[PDB]
């Protein structure tokens, strides 16, 4: 039952940089270690096995080192198609254990989100369902918290988020949170608010509206 | 060339069961130890299960031992994953991976993966019923519609059981929504309307839900 | 490639009767024929195999005969445990085929259904859904047809039905049909009707209601 | 007492896939030919599939050949049925039946059955999206959009002003709701000065349902 610890959890870098992801095992696993690439929505790709053996076909820019308890994956000359999540893996004859993953992203300057809130459409409300949408636009880095409050009561379990991939142009992310309520619930309360906390904001921003305007 | 594809992913309610399968193209599984792995919403991979050649060994992640069973069918090149007593934290993308290398050794990494199939466990394991009147208007008929509950069964009595003659409680139907619905009706004297009171008592033991509903004319 | 034709499709009888179910094969199957009993919602029960051999535990009131293409299941002394559906089956080493099944029911006099229609409650309407219900009460035999019309337009794919088992006391059946529509569709139309055709009626009975009254 | 139990039944959309399992108690399946049988709404039984001992022979009802696969796991005593490209007439109760008798022969009846698991194929394989405006209501920039809700399956494409407006658009990954239908939002940031002068219409294309919707998004 070996514990695998990757470091760092998020690694921000620029094209052309040379970076090193570390994987530490809680007890010696000799050289039984493999490294994998994974792209959002896609299957993992095997990059390295036996700690340092490069799989046929994998570009020579990837190189793996380490042994015992400490292992490193080094990418010398980071390219664009290399921005992805990397997983280390202890593989045994009949089982395996993975690290938590390391997300490699494009480095840029912190940028606070622009926050917008959208009441439900009259059409939807009439159909018996109320979706309220909170938009966080073009922010960096990816970590942000969005909390819904309905008449100052914190909401839990009734919202969903979706995050975009790093934007091709400004290297920012955008996020959508949708709060879903029954028509009756929505009409039982008046003030709807979404509170956004983010590293680029001096303090949290709360956007709100009154039902009926 | 070598390909895998998983089938069977879907949305399941907590405690339910779901079976996934995995097929391949351009190789035979017979010589390969086959594995299941899942990617949790945080983004990390979790090893889930392994089954060796000849089904000699089956190994599971501690989180799933006792609930999941893996099987292999070498003759048709399929692998199966039975998931029972499913929990919210089983929600993930499931991948089917083979252990392999250009030359097979006793311990090769996972060199080929399927694209994945999304498995989602919704948090609510039950849902209490909504009850609506079927309002009447010599022989009159009235009743209650017990709608949108899960799982079965519900029990229905009328006036805490005092009214039994003429009562019919129908088998529930499974709506396209994945929730059940049934109706219970009673036939009564056309002159009992406004004088004798009628209240249907719905019990949904799985969700400890009790609902009393007065059915009056209009 | 063996077609099994069972006869009759429905057999109406009384407790104490001796009844005969016939099974015919499109071509000779020697004595490779089995009979099963199944009660509503229960698993099938093997009664007879090799055409005439009763499995252990099958009461002696059951018997089987026949060869080639013609087989007979006889029940000498109908009891209450015997009302159920019976299935014949040709079984081969690696495949099988079943007959359509024969439903054995209690004989009684024909009885026309009492028919009732129930509009959706306003509470349901307010929540976005409209279920209209048609009740066929205490009719016999079970075969009946229900057609939903909305403003005289026949419905399909938006209705479900359920039937009770034969009533213990008067040997009758009852049926419930639920038509389900969105608030929008329900509110687009005025006349809701359901039409019942049954051996006990001199012609189809239709009842209807107009939205709002 | 010999027992069999099916698992996996549920609601499936037409064209979808579902896998059933069958487990046993108080005997081992290894010596038995195993079968799947279904009861259709009309009440009759239909033989669906059989898999012999050692998986030497697999046989299928003509109605399902090419779409179903049967498998055995003698070591843990399980049977599997894969059902793909499902049709409405596959809706039925599925029972897993053992071929057997007091003493085995080359041709025995079905002597033990499971209780059955309900499999229901809805006729609709597809459902078209609903489209709702996200009306504008800070500074020099305004955000507006469309909420594309309750469609199935993925994907949908969204264009703005028939493709003329591309700068600043974000169409988010769809998310799967507890209802089993998808929803997503597409938004665009535009000059605050453009509301009231410029018309903005989102064009939603759900090719799987051959559905198209044009939605005018206006203030208020």
């Amino acid at each position: 039952a070996v514990v695998m610890t990757q470091s760092p959890s998020t690694l921000s870098a620029s094209v052309g940089d040379t970076i090193t992801i570390t994987c530490r095992a809680s007890q010696s696993i000799e050289t039984w270690l493999a490294w994998y690439q994974q792209k959002p929505g896609k299957a993992p790709k095997l990059l390295i096995y036996k700690a340092s053996t490069l799989k046929t076909g994998v570009p020579s820019r990837f190189s793996g080192s380490g042994s015992g308890t400490e292992f490193t994956l080094t990418i010398s000359g980071l390219q664009f198609d290399d921005f992805a999540t990397y997983h280390c893996q202890h593989y045994a004859g009949y089982s395996a254990t993975f690290g938590q993953g390391t997300r490699v992203e494009i480095k840029r300057t912190v940028a606070a989100p622009s926050v917008f809130i959208f009441p439900p459409s009259d059409e939807q409300l009439k159909s018996g369902t109320a979706s309220v949408v909170c938009l966080l636009n073009n922010f960096y880095p990816r970590e942000a918290k969005v909390q819904w409050k309905v008449d100052n009561a914190l909401q839990s379990g009734n919202s969903q988020e979706s995050v975009t991939e790093q934007d091709s142009k400004d290297s920012t992310y955008s996020l959508s949170s949708t709060l879903t309520l029954s028509k009756a619930d929505y009409e039982k309360h008046k003030v709807y608010a979404c509170e956004v906390t983010h590293q680029g904001l001096s303090s949290p921003v709360t956007k709100s509206f009154n039902r009926g305007e | 060339e070598v390909q895998l594809v998983e089938s069977g992913g879907g949305l399941v309610k907590a405690g339910g069961s779901l079976i996934l399968s995995c097929g391949v193209s351009n190789f035979r599984i017979s010589a390969h130890t086959m594995n299941w792995v899942r990617r949790v919403p945080g983004g990390g991979l979790e090893w889930v299960a392994s089954i060796s050649t000849s089904s000699t060994y089956r190994d599971y992640a501690d989180a799933v031992k006792g609930r999941f069973t893996v099987s292999r069918d070498d003759l048709e090149d399929f692998v199966y994953l039975q998931m029972h007593k499913m929990r919210v934290e089983d929600t993930a993308i499931y991948y089917c991976a083979r252990k392999g290398s250009d030359r097979l050794s006793d311990n090769d990494p996972f060199d080929a993966w399927g694209p994945g199939t999304v498995v989602t466990v919704s948090p609510a394991s039950t849902k209490g019923p909504s009850v609506f009147p079927l309002a009447p208007s010599g022989t009159a008929a009235l009743g209650c519609l017990v709608k949108d509950y899960f799982p079965e069964p519900v029990t229905v009595s009328w006036n805490s059981g005092a009214l039994t003659s003429g009562v019919h409680t129908f088998p529930a139907v499974l709506q396209s929504s994945g929730l059940y619905s049934l109706s219970s009706v009673v036939t009564v004297p056309s002159s009992s309307l406004g004088t004798q009171t009628y209240i249907c008592n719905v019990n949904h033991k799985p969700s400890n839900t009790k609902v009393d509903k007065k059915v009056e004319p209009k």
